[PDB]
């Protein structure tokens, strides 16, 4: 029970060896243990049954081995179609559990982002709130986005958005929406929208004055 | 692979719901329909096991053919009728935090492996699913179906960025899913990105959707974007403009 | 609910036994651990090397519940000191009631002081029944028994079986040295009441057996302790001596993890099954 | 059937004893009815296969006094399923 | 070793019903028979209805049938007993305690009630609201020792804990039981013996407390004309 | 149906002595029988059982006996964790059944009560009410009688009291009696009296007051 694994993610390129471990706190008897895969959007369908057997329809590519408490997943070569999140289902002694999941990512040169910010609608401030949103996109993944309003740094008041990983470019895409009611909006002149990223050498800040 | 469901279903907190799971093979005779429930924003946890079969087999104990997942007990019903050749998932009571999919697998057990009398031969363990099929979408909340507020994301100098431009359409105060969004109508799409929808603050959802466009077409071109609120039926077509 | 059965009995510690004479009630399951701590496995003990005779009267108090309890030879017993019904048993479970100063019929209720009970006891098939088995007025247990067996051995750990122990002395068998219920070091005989004197052997399976002793039928409906994934290598078989009951076509119905004393169906010695622990293949 | 006296413990077995064993030959043994032996050789304790309930052989292709040694750690025919 | 916990303090208005139950922990058995008692102020006990041990099929005195009935479960060796219709003189002290039968023959086989019993909860069936109290001075008005007091009435619920000087007079306080008025409240009357000429020289205050209305008061006491 | 009744209502004795108490039913009960010690303000506990059995714990000092109709429950020497009252009980297969209850004190010399009267607070009358409080204290035995007078007239079934436990140390009681009076009939009078007798005062002691005093 409570099965685990690691890494949380992975960051790999077509063709090359893969390797992808889940952990249990009890070793399951017989080498009870399966493994899935979910395409985004699809049905999750099976890839391994007792940890070395592959069922129907499975390239050689993907393959298990192991006993006890320790298993392993092992890719031949990474494909295109390859990328997913992985749920190793340990099973057997009257339960069954899942894994937390591994999703596989592609590792590509780090790319810079762009800093974007809508001040709120005419229209969304006569319903007397106010949505500002920093739009951030095309560039590496794991970074965070700063708020000031006024020089007064805020948190717990905005909510952001992530994009899954693109087709073509690989990169991803944020929309943090800061909420706030139009009296607030009115009781500050200057808005600013700062990131933090690891392929920046400093911090990009856009900010526009009220009006 | 042999699984159909009924569609997406929305329905209020507190009600008897019922969801069926036919199999296109239409033979109930030797398969173990199974219950895998998946929220958004986390994996997969199984749910229920059942068993067209006779007491002959069941699980080790030799209970009920209905085995429950560990937090499942009585709060969940799961129900065969072999006759009808029809399966079902037979509810009761619903809570505002069961949102997510609920799927079907022909989870084919594993036999009995260790000790055991002549009378508990051939007493399965459970283990597999094997092949699954589509599925299912049920959503519960206090809101009621409501159509969609458009806002254009006006463009601007600031928004602008090079030769191509930061614009899109904004979508809020709706319910229930989905909105099918078509930015700019029968404009040919590059970079247009459309962030999942988002569960916001007083029980609402909102989404965003932005294109990347060049400067000189924002002048020479107009965008209108689409949006068919199908739940409530509400059909909107916005145009965004500088 | 009879009016030869002696019902004499103080609830003199206030714990409620009595009622679960009239309408059941759970036992608190938590309490036999350690209860049952020190019913020590037949494995660790000494080994018998010599000639077996019958023992003599084993008085050291000790706790009538254990498979391995030693009864004595008794006999006449006052009627003050049984409360419910008296089970001594022959191989298959009988009840014998209350009778006057000199065997003649009882009907008082057993509330008088010339009412008693007789339990001279002899091995069958000549005597009468192995052992007995009652709990007094204040609510425990006891027992009695022909004589145990002198097993022998080198040490302080003699064994002195009061039952069909075939390890530690291939010799020692039921029919010659039993004295109560317990058929082998792991299975009871059952009767309505063994929920009641025995307190909490409550989750034992129950098995279909049927046994001969000098040419006579018996049906036991024995209740054997089990758990699933317990170690039954073949060096942890006891002889439970028996006829088989014919469970299948070719198959016979033995205690969980054990095994009977007769040759296969046809040219075939003893095939026990590795995994289905309670079978016997007649031929293999 | 037949015990094994070892380690502290008896438990059954179908090897034959050697009170069990009376006439014995280069490669024909017979015995009691109700065992079946086996011989220490050569490092290799083989279990002599039976062809009738009181005749023996190792090795039935050529076929069809103190000579011989043997032991009671043979455990043969003696979980056979089916 | 048996413990038998019951539910808490109960407060009710005349009409409603009133549930109370209790359970065991620690028995050598599961479910045991539980009976109950019911004892009005000031007065002998009396048996209200429990659960047979013979055949578990609850009775009832005959001046509870209909009224009162008793129900349990066995997941929990609880057992409850639900009113109907209270009248305000229900007001009592409601005991649980196990049905074990201990002497047996004769052809039949007598119950008991056995120690030990339930803590005891107690039901206020009355109209009256949450009120504080009305305090007023008992001033005295001879010889060598004074009797002087603190008169608290017209307060409800129980109890009411008062003390002389913040408990530095503690010889020869007489408190007296609270009684039930005919508004459905109560009063109190409290009275100290003390010595006549320590009357106009050391402070006498009375520290009237009321825990379900949280309020305290401490009133002064002089000598009366 | 099933009375138990006991008697006396209430027993004096002291420390050492020998005491005896009376239960009886309506109707002969063969031996079905049982007495409870209940301590003021606690649970109560069991003592003897078949009417002439000890309970176990219970020290051999107390010794019941009797049958058909007439019991009792003797001691023959007191303690002080005998004073209490024993509530002889009557079981069945269907019902139970309960006496009044008897009661056992310390025995001392009569005192004589200290009667003193109190007129009522002007909180109180500015109310619309009239409560007049008469008291006795530091009287033995707890026997005793108090009379109310209001212009020398004669009142009954206006008035409440109320009794406090015995004194553990001087073994004595106190009393507190209160008229009900509306604001208007206690103007309309001008005498108020208290008439108390009582066995150690050889006459009735009589406190009065006059209003507005
Ligand atoms: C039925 O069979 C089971 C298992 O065969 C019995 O449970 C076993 O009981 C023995 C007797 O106490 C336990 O041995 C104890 O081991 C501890 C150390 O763990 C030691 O300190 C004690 O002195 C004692 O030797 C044994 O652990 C226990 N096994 C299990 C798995 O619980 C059981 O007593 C039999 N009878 C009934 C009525 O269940
Ligand atoms: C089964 O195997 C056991 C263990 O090898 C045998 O136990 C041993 O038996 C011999 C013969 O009886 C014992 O020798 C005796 O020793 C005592 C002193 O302790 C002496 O007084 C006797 O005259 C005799 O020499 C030996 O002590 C004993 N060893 C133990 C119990 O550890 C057993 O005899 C074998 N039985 C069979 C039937 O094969
Ligand atoms: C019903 O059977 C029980 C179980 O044997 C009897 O209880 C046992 O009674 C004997 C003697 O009456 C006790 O022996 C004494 O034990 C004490 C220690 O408690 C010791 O100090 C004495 O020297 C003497 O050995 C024995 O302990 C007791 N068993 C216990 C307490 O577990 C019971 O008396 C029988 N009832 C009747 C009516 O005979
Ligand atoms: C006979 O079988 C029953 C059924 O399994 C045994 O009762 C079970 O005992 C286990 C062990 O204590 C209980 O699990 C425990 O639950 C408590 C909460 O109640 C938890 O705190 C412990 O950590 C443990 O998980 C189980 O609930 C209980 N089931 C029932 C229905 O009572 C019983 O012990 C067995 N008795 C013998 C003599 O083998
Ligand atoms: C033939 O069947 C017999 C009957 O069980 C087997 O005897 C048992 O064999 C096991 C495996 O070696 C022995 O376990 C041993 O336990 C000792 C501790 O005493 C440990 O140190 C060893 O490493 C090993 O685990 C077991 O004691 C033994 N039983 C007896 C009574 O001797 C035998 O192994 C079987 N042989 C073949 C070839 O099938
Ligand atoms: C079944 O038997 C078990 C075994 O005793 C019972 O658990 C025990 O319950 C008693 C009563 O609550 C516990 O005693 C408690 O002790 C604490 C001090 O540690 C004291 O503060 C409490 O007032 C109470 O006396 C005892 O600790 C507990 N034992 C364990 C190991 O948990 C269980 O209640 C029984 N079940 C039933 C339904 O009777
Ligand atoms: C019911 O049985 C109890 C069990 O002992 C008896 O209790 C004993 O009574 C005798 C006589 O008073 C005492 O000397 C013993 O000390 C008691 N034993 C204990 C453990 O306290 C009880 O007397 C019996 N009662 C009846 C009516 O038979
Ligand atoms: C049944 O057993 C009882 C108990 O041992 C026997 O009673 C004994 O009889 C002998 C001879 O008559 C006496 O010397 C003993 O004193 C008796 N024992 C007791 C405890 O009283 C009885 O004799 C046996 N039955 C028969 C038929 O012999
Ligand atoms: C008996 O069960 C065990 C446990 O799985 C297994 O390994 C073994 O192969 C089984 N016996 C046979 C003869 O297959
Ligand atoms: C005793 O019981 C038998 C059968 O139950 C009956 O025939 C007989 O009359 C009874 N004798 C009595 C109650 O004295
Ligand atoms: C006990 O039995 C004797 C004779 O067996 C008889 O005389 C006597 O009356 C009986 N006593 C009781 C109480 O039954
Ligand atoms: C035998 O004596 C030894 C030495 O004191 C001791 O360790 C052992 O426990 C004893 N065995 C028995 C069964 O009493
Ligand atoms: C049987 O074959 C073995 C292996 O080749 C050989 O050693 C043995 O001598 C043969 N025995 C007979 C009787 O043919
Ligand atoms: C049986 O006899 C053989 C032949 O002498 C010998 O090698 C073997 O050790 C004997 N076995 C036993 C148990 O005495």
């Amino acid at each position: 029970l409570t099965l685990t694994q690691s890494p949380g993610t992975l960051s790999l390129s077509p063709g090359e060896r893969a390797t992808l471990s889940c952990r249990a706190s009890q070793s399951v008897s017989n080498n009870y243990l399966a493994w899935y895969q979910q395409k985004p959007g699809q049905a999750p369908r099976l890839l391994i049954y007792g940890a070395s057997s592959r069922a129907t329809g499975i390239p050689d590519r993907f393959s298990g081995s192991g006993s006890g408490t320790g298993f392993t997943l092992i890719i031949s070569r990474l494909e295109p179609e390859d990328f997913a999140v992985y749920y190793c289902q340990q099973y057997g002694s009257s339960s069954i559990t899942f894994g937390q999941g591994t999703r596989l990512e592609i590792k590509r040169t780090v790319a810079a982002p762009s800093v974007f910010i809508f001040p709120p609608s005419d229209e969304q401030l006569k319903s007397g709130t106010a949505s500002v949103v920093c739009l951030l996109n095309n560039f590496y993944r794991e970074a965070k986005v700063q708020w000031k309003v006024d020089n007064a740094l805020q948190s717990g008041n905005s909510q952001e958005s992530v994009t899954e990983q693109d087709s073509k470019d690989s990169t991803y895409s944020l929309s943090s929406t800061l909420t706030l009611s139009k009296a607030d909006y009115e009781k500050h002149k200057v808005y600013a929208c700062e990131v933090t990223h690891q392929g920046l050498s400093s911090p990009v800040t856009k900010s526009f004055n009220r009006g | 692979q042999l699984l159909e469901q009924s569609g997406p279903e929305v329905k209020k907190p507190g009600d008897s719901l019922r969801i069926s799971c036919k199999m296109s093979g239409d033979s109930l005779v030797t398969t173990w329909i199974g219950w895998v429930r998946q929220k958004p924003g986390q994996g997969l946890e199984w749910m229920g096991i059942i068993n067209p079969g006779d007491s002959s087999t069941n699980i080790y104990p030799g209970d009920s053919a209905t085995r429950y997942g560990p937090s499942f007990q009585g709060q969940v019903t799961i129900s065969i009728d072999k006759s009808t050749s029809t399966a079902y998932l037979q509810w009761n009571n619903v809570k505002a935090s069961d949102t997510g999919i609920y799927y079907c697998a022909r989870h084919v057990p594993v036999p009995i492996s260790g000790t055991f009398l002549w009378r508990e031969r051939e007493m399965h363990d459970f283990g597999y699913f094997d092949d699954w099929g589509q599925g299912t979408l049920v959503i519960v909340s206090s809101a009621s179906t409501k159509g969609p507020s458009v806002f254009p994301l006006a463009p601007s100098s600031k928004s602008t960025s090079g030769g191509t431009a930061a614009l899109g359409c904004l979508v809020k105060d709706y319910f229930p899913e989905p909105v099918t969004v078509s930015w700019n109508s029968g404009a040919l799409t590059s970079g247009v990105h459309t962030f999942p929808a988002v569960l916001q603050s007083s029980g609402l959802y909102s989404l965003s959707s932005v294109v990347t466009v060049p400067s000189s077409s924002l002048g020479t071109q107009t965008y209108i974007c689409n949006v068919n609120h199908k739940p409530s039926n509400t059909k909107v077509d916005k145009k965004v403009e500088p | 609910h009879i009016n030869r059965t002696a019902l004499n009995c103080n609830d003199s510690l206030h714990t409620g036994f009595l009622a679960a004479l009239f309408y059941t009630h759970k036992f608190n399951a938590s309490g036999c651990p350690e209860r049952m701590a020190h019913c020590r496995p037949i494995d660790e003990f000494a080994q018998g090397w010599g000639p077996i005779t019958y023992a003599e009267g084993h008085g050291s108090d000790q706790r009538p519940y254990c498979w391995h309890y030693a009864p004595r030879q008794c006999g006449t017993i006052p009627a003050s000191q049984v409360c419910g019904p008296v089970y001594c048993f022959t191989p298959s479970p009988v009840v014998v009631g209350t009778t006057d100063r000199f065997g003649a019929p009882t009907y008082t209720w057993g509330e008088n002081e010339t009412d008693v009970l007789i339990l001279n006891n002899t091995r069958p098939p000549q005597g009468n029944w192995f052992g007995c088995t009652w709990m007094n007025s204040t609510g425990f247990t006891k027992t009695c028994g022909g004589p145990p067996c002198n097993i022998g051995g080198v040490g302080n750990n003699t064994l002195t079986c009061p039952t069909d122990c075939f390890r530690k002395h291939p010799e020692a068998t039921y029919t010659k040295c039993g004295s109560g219920p317990w058929l082998t070091p792991r299975c009871l005989v059952d009767y309505p009441y063994r929920l009641w004197h025995y307190p909490c052997t409550v989750n034992f399976t129950i098995f279909k057996v049927r046994m001969y002793v000098g040419g006579v039928e018996h049906r036991l409906n024995a209740a054997c302790n089990w758990t699933r994934g317990e170690r039954c290598d073949l060096q942890d078989r006891d002889r439970s001596e028996l006829s088989p009951l014919l469970l299948s076509t070719t198959e016979w119905q033995i205690l969980p993890c054990s095994f009977t004393t007769l040759p296969a169906l046809s040219t075939g010695l003893i095939h026990l099954h590795q995994n289905i622990v309670d079978v016997q293949y007649l031929y293999g | 059937y037949e015990v094994r006296n070892a380690s502290g413990l008896y438990h059954v077995t179908n090897d034959c004893s050697n009170a069990s064993i009376v006439y014995e030959t280069t490669d024909m043994i017979m015995h009691t009815p109700g065992c079946v032996p086996c011989v220490r050789e050569d490092n290799s304790s083989r279990c002599w296969v039976a062809l009738t309930p009181t005749l023996a052989a190792r090795n039935a292709s050529v076929p069809t006094p103190r000579r011989h040694e043997t032991v009671q750690d043979c455990n043969c025919s003696i979980y056979p399923g089916h």
